[PDB]
RNA sequence: AAUGUAGGUAAGGGAAGUCGGCAAGCCGGAUCCGUAACUUCGGGAUAAGGAUUGGCUCUAAGGGCUGGGUCGGUCGCGGCC
RNA sequence: UACCUGGUUGAUCCUGCCAGUAGCAUAUGCUUGUCUCAAAGAUUAAGCCAUGCAUGUCUAAGUACGCACGGCCGGUACAGUGAAACUGCGAAUGGCUCAUUAAAUCAGUUAUGGUUCCUUUGGUCGCUCGCCACUUGGAUAACUGUGGUAAUUCUAGAGCUAAUACAUGCCGACGGGCGCUGACCCCCUUCGCGGGGGGGAUGCGUGCAUUUAUCAGUGGUGACUCUAGAUAACCUCGGGCCGAUCGCACGCCCCCCGUGGCGGCGACGACCCAUUCGAACGUCUGCCCUAUCAACUUUCGAUGGUAGUCGCCGUGCCUACCAUGGUGACCACGGGUGACGGGGAAUCAGGGUUCGAUUCCGGAGAGGGAGCCUGAGAAACGGCUACCACAUCCAAGGAAGGCAGCA
RNA sequence: UAGCGUAUAUUAAAGUUGCUGCAGUUAAAAAGCUCGUAGUUGGAUCUUGGGAGCGGGCGUCCCCGCCCUCUCGGCGGGGCCCGAAGCGUUUACUUUGAAAAAAUUAGAGUGUUCAAAGCAGGCCCGAGCCGCCUGGAUACCGCAGCUAGGAAUAAUGGAAUAGGA
RNA sequence: CGCCGGGCAGCUUCCGGGAAACCAAAGUCUUUGGGUUCCGGGGGGAGUAUGGUUGCAAAGCUGAAACUUAAAGGAAUUGACGG
RNA sequence: CGUCGCUACUACCGAUUGGAUGGUUUAGUGAGGCCCUCGGAUCGGCCCCGCCGGGGUGCCCUGGCGGAGCGCUG
């Protein structure tokens, strides 16, 4: 190509998005933003497929116009704005409030959260430098950057971010022993203690997890947000606690659930 | 040999040379103070490389040279060439049909710093990728070690 | 035009390459700056990204800095007189990034006296005196005298610089790139790189 | 003056002249490339074919002779250990 | 479903091939009532193309004195709807095809501590001491009028008129601080000298970005010649930033008074940093047939060294000076391919053998080459320039082309 | 059987390309003979049995416990413990984990009226349900690269002028 | 008269193999794997053409295709025939 | 079984310094773009200043013709 392309194949979308195949031959295709386009949520599909709030890419487009849709304080106009990880998704018309995160099978949950714990939101610490003066920065797993940190915040630390102020209130440190979340891989969606750290210099270091049933499991460091005080979660856990249940135990639920309702 | 063999003056780009020699500095002696550091990754750097006097920009101890990427190794088959070598790695590719291996071989022009005084052919060297030093250059050797040797006859 | 591909290259075997498509424009190159001395002329190129590059053509002053005295001042490039490259950058006066040339010496000099109250370069004195004898005395006071009768004793040049400036020229090596940057930065040249540099220009001619 | 003998030049064509390219003409030195069939493997071979060549101002490279003392511990501004 | 059958003999056991047998994938012949999906000018010609379409775009929020309409509410800069045009953005995506291409493309892996990056998002935007600022200058569109040519999305002359176009350029913060220079003065061991400090008048530079050189060692990596500090200076007239911009409700202070000063929500904008989308060259391993291809590469870069040039950057990318290297029976090099690579497809005991032009990813190309402008991004072709080959119009002076886009 | 024939490429049949897995006296076939470098392949040998309780039931089955060192043990000076450093070779091998686009393949669910498909759907509605419950799994993904266990097999080394610990 | 080792062989054997003739190797092969080299793929065209290479020459080594063909062959049995 | 004779078909050798079509290149000529050094058809500013003018009072605040300063300049 001779410079960056502006479309989305429907297959070539991520598998996590859910997006059939006979209803077109495009995908949204999120435009740049916050978080990357391989885990992001656009707005139009969550807002179409996860809540059938809308019935056509229209239809999405004149809700978004109208202004009802507010990202993480800030009211966005953009129909393929990239939501991603952890963002509260606040709509003031319909009064509920959305946090993105990932269930126990890899994919965005539509996660109901009350107004007081959506006023706050978590960030994954991706890089801190001193720049110019001497002022220290702090740039997060969004791309949102802060001056003047906690001094006592590392590299891939958690930090409580509230919102209307993008200051740091709390933060919870990467140490041995922390609830934590797999953002990426095949652990994606689990919830676990850290339970270990081996480190290869001069490459990936690997974190070992085990969940609250004890199925211990292990992910790249970069794939991990750390999200509650050493087992505590600091937000509101989805449905299934993010504890990955086989299939074996997952067909009997769902034929003990067939058996309760009829 | 003395290091000055260059038409320019071959020189450490980090030090400062002409630190204002006065009353308070007794010249003569004073030895020039060399630049090195540790490359990481567990590789200690050589006394060579410490005390030595030689001048490399491609050193990896002494140059502008870092290590990342693939560190591997090889068996020294040539020393002809100016401060690099070339390397061959044996290795077997897997031929699935035959359920057998097949012995195979590649080349690898790998600079070799001053640091690195009694390397033979045969000597097994570890390497460690930098970026391109040559058309065909893109590792640096990080450790020699001897092949039944450390004694002669 | 030109190109600084790595395709049209034989293989390390010595095999011929064949190219798998035309020229790109990123990989391009352009004429070079060849700057020469003589009156400012600075072209400006828009380069990858919309960025700006400036060719010096021509120059003639060059930001130059002592080092061992940290004194760094805005003079004048008089010719070049050594190039490890190329001889003919020499004859032709061609500035490029490593090439020796003879700089005025000038402001290094009203820099030492003012500093250090020395005569650097002079022969005999008295010829400058509406200045010089007001530099040499100032009438100081007590604390101004302990000052400089203090920095006196550090204030020894090598001879090497010192018949450098008695001829009013000093030879430095250029450090930044023109046709790059547009502008011929470098510093004054002491020391066993000195002796280096004057041994080649000796050994060049006489 | 003719005609000769010896020497030149000639537009356009280029052996149509003539028994016959006879005669004349072309090529030509040196440097750098590059050279076929055939062959008794030695040759063919300066094959064939192509490029360069002035003046002036420079820049490199290719050598030969001598001498390298740490010194008054001294007198044959100089000589032995 | 891990399968066989006929044919050499007068007859028999074999070897062995021929033929049968089943599938899919192209064509074709005959036939064809319903219905659901559905490939479809790849194979030969990446051959040639008439015609038509395939890329344009406006919000309250850049510029409306078009009468082209229209509220005027009537003494008013501009109500409003708005053609055209300037400006900005896009046109570098998509779509098509598979000719070239055999460590090349490509696949997995890994790096950019060796680079650039429109837009989005987040930082940063009184950090700089330095007779218009209650707002500076000129031009040009659109528009009127005069034309030329046979022709074109060709344009000339003349006369107006705007900016978030193009330039120019302050105030404010601003009180000072800091670092050098230091007139002199004061307190001092006082003592006949030296004194150890305090002030300081006058001068010169101060911020971020750039380009050098030097010093010291707030945060970070496995490892910086990292980041952040301090010093000396630079800072390119085709020359960095340090807002002369546009809407929406409209309110507060009035001592000084009485016309001034304050205000909220936006939009646009920016030098730089981060992020996102990427891109580019890299690392390791992997490709079909061929020896009736065994030695290649190296003057004219082949392998490496030193210093540069150029490039967005690392690198023989190129140049100069050196070294004589580099690759090969573990198949180099050369040649062929009816070769774009891969995900995949057919067949199906197991192992395999063939096929992948073809909707997804990556690459290449736009008749063949080549060279460029703009722009963040193109060596762009529904952009330009030139040559070659085809080819349209012509009043023979010129002018205009590119369906491997959809038909 | 609304399909069937023919031509052609290719697959199986073909154990008539044979790695699995063919043959070579006479059917086609082992060089006239020997040496010989690449290539390929290489003899034997270094830890075995004794232990206690959970124990494929000491139930003389045996899940199984086994009867490396040194550094601040993060619960300049405690036994209330587990973290900073190295591996008394280097590998191949095997197992595990990570990371490996989707579609296609296998395969879970789901009466598309059945099916090829698709990724949907289902529960009540007594009419007020001013709405409830779900799914959009999982596997494989060679070779090369990464990580952690095992140490049989295979290669490779350590002390012989001791230049050894 | 015996024993042992290495040979050239012979007789015999339902070891076993083989299409059989026969073979103690041509056995230890669908119960298929000790190491390794060369080499065959129906009969002809053809060991021909061409290229290369060796040779004084004769020739040696390497070595196709077009085309043609349904058999050509091996071992045994019965018969017919045999100067 | 082979020569010879006839008829087909398939290849081979072969004078013809054969012929045709591709591909890759030496050399010569060489469009066009880009860069550099010049170049300066034109278009602007200041010095305007032959002058009427002139106001803080011949000493211009400049409101226009005008020569042209026949220079400095973009
Ligand atoms: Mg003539
Ligand atoms: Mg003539
Ligand atoms: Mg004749
Ligand atoms: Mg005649
Ligand atoms: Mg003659
Ligand atoms: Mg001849
Ligand atoms: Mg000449
Ligand atoms: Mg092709
Ligand atoms: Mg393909
Ligand atoms: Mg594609
Ligand atoms: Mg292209
Ligand atoms: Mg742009
Ligand atoms: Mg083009
Ligand atoms: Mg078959
Ligand atoms: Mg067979
Ligand atoms: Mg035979
Ligand atoms: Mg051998
Ligand atoms: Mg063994
Ligand atoms: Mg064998
Ligand atoms: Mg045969």
């Amino acid at each position: 190509a001779r410079g960056p392309k502006k479309h989305l194949k429907r297959v070539a979308a991520p598998k996590h998005w859910m997006l059939d195949k006979l209803t077109g031959v495009f995908a949204p295709r999120p435009s740049t933003g916050p978080h990357k386009l391989r885990e992001c949520l656009p707005l139009i599909i969550f807002l179409r497929n996860r809540l059938k709030y809308a019935l056509t890419g229209d239809e999405v487009k004149k809700i978004c116009m109208q202004r009802f849709i507010k990202i993480d304080g800030k009211v966005r106009t953009d129909i393929t704005y990239p939501a991603g990880f952890m963002d509260v998704i606040s709509i003031d018309k319909t009064g509920e409030n959305f946090r993105l995160i990932y269930d126990t099978k890899g994919r965005f949950a539509v996660h109901r959260i009350t107004p007081e714990e959506a006023k706050y939101k978590l960030c994954k610490v991706r890089k801190i430098f001193v720049g110019t003066k001497g002022i220290p920065h702090l740039v997060t797993h969004d791309a949102r950057t802060i001056r003047y940190p906690d001094p006592l915040i590392k590299v891939n630390d958690t930090i409580q971010i509230d919102l209307e102020t993008g200051k740091i209130t709390d933060f919870i440190k990467f140490d041995t022993g922390n609830l934590c979340m797999v953002t990426g891989g095949a652990n994606l969606g689990r919830i676990g203690v850290i339970t270990n750290r081996e480190r290869h210099p001069g490459s990936f270091d690997v974190v070992h997890v085990k969940d609250a049933n004890g199925n211990s499991f292990a992910t790249r460091l970069s794939n991990i947000f750390v999200i509650g005080k050493g087992n505590k979660p600091w937000i509101s856990l989805p449905r299934g606690k993010g504890i990955r249940l086989t299939i074996a135990e997952e067909r009997d639920k769902r034929l003990a659930a067939k058996q309760s309702s009829g | 040999a003395d290091i000055q063999t260059e038409r320019a003056y071959q020189k450490q780009p980090t030090i400062f040379q002409n630190k204002k020699r006065v009353l308070l500095g007794e010249t003569g002696k004073e030895k020039l103070p060399r630049y090195y550091k540790n490359i990481g990754l567990g590789f200690k750097t050589p006394k060579e490389a410490i005390e030595g006097t030689y001048i490399d920009k491609k050193c990896p101890f002494t140059g502008n040279v870092s290590i990342r990427g693939r560190i591997l190794s090889g068996v020294v088959t040539k020393m002809k060439m100016q401060r690099t070598i070339v390397i061959r790695r044996d290795y077997l590719h897997y031929i699935r049909k035959y359920n057998r291996f097949e012995k195979r071989h590649k080349n690898m022009s790998v600079h070799l710093s001053p640091c690195f005084r009694d390397v033979q052919i045969g000597d097994i060297v570890t390497v460690g990728e930098c970026r391109p030093l040559s058309k065909t250059v893109r590792f640096n050797v990080l450790k020699v070690t001897k092949a039944a040797g450390t004694k002669k006859q | 035009g030109i190109s600084r591909d790595n395709w049209h290259k034989r293989r390390k075997t010595g095999g011929k390459r064949k190219p798998y498509h035309k020229k790109r424009k990123y990989e391009l190159g352009r004429p070079a700056a060849n700057t020469k001395i003589g009156p400012r002329r600075i072209h400006t190129v828009r380069v990858r990204g919309g960025n700006k590059k400036y060719r010096a053509l021509r120059l003639d002053v060059g930001n130059f800095s002592w080092g061992s005295e940290c004194c760094t001042r805005k003079t004048r490039i008089i010719d070049v007189v050594y190039n490890a490259s190329n001889n003919e950058l020499v004859r032709t006066k061609t500035l490029v990034k490593n090439c020796i040339v003879l700089i005025d010496s000038t402001p290094y000099r009203q820099w030492y006296e003012s500093h250090y109250a020395l005569p650097l370069g002079r022969k005999k004195g008295a010829k400058l005196t509406p200045e010089e004898e007001e530099i040499l005395n100032k009438k100081r006071s007590k604390k101004i005298q302990k000052k400089y009768d203090e920095r006196k004793k550090n204030a020894k040049i090598s001879s090497l610089l010192e018949e450098q400036f008695q001829q009013g020229k000093l030879l430095a090596c250029i450090a930044s790139r023109p046709g790059q940057c547009g502008r011929a930065d470098g510093y004054v040249l002491e020391g066993k790189e000195l002796e280096f540099y004057l041994r080649k220009i000796k050994a060049r001619k006489g």
